DNA sequence: CACTCTACCGATAAGCAGAATTACCTCTCGATCCTGTG
RNA sequence: ACAGAUGUCCUCGAGAGGUA
């Protein structure tokens, strides 16, 4: 489509985040906290185009 | 005379009624199983059921 | 669009456009609307609303969807009701 | 008139991917180290 | 000049044993 979908945008430049309602944090034990896959997998992702940047 | 046995499934731990309860975090649909005071699930095959009856209300 | 009052579909009332206006008089009866009948003593919105449909006297008008897209406005009153 | 590969489709044969009834009850566990430090 | 506490539900992925 020219202006719902072109060829162009299949190739991903930007990405967004989820909100945090998306991927919520759990209760886990008392005085225990942690995260969803999500968080931790795109913590991984900034991590990695932090480290390409500094790299180039 | 006849020997009979009891078995362990007895009405009073299997009679559950929610109006209501505990809400979820991720989904906000009412939680699952009786201890927690979860509520009926309405399956696809009563969806569809219901769809037959014609009761789109 | 509209077909005018050369319409086709059928001139009796389905059973769910009978459940239709049943359940709309009865919630409008349940709350605060005028009722155009002798309640009589009744006093259940549902069957207020059956006494209603008794007579044809519900002011309520049925809008048939064809499939194309037009539709026929047909009259409670005029709609014949043997079921 | 068949001499040699050039362009065409018609079979055959191995590699991927999905997906497997519905509802309900109970218990039981696991959500991290060590080489490198002052 | 002023100002010391409370808001109710937390698991989650699995595994096993069973009921229609």
């Amino acid at each position: 489509n020219e202006v719902f979908s072109r060829p162009e945008w299949m190739i991903l430049t930007c990405l967004p985040v989820p909100p945090p309602p998306v991927r919520p944090s759990i209760s886990f034990n008392e005085s225990q906290r942690g995260e969803d896959d999500l968080t931790f997998k795109l913590a991984d992702i900034l991590k990695a185009n932090i480290s390409l940047e500094t790299l180039e | 005379p006849t020997y009979y046995q009891r078995l362990r499934h007895m009405v009073d731990d299997k009679i559950h009624a929610r109006a209501r309860g505990p809400m979820q975090v991720l989904t906000r649909q009412p939680v699952e199983g009786r201890s927690r005071d979860g509520g009926l699930r309405f399956g696809e095959m009563e969806r569809d059921c219901m769809i037959a009856h014609g009761a789109a209300s | 669009a509209i077909p005018k009052d050369q319409r086709a579909t059928t001139p009796y009332m389905t059973k769910y456009e009978r459940a239709r206006i049943l359940g709309t008089r009865a919630l409008q009866i349940s709350m605060n609307a005028p009722v155009f009948v002798d309640l009589e003593g009744e006093t259940d919105p549902l069957r207020i609303a059956m006494k209603e449909l008794a007579e044809k006297k519900i002011p309520l008008v049925i809008r048939r969807y064809l499939p194309d897209g037009s539709f026929e406005d047909w009259s409670v009153e005029e709609l014949i009701v043997d079921l």
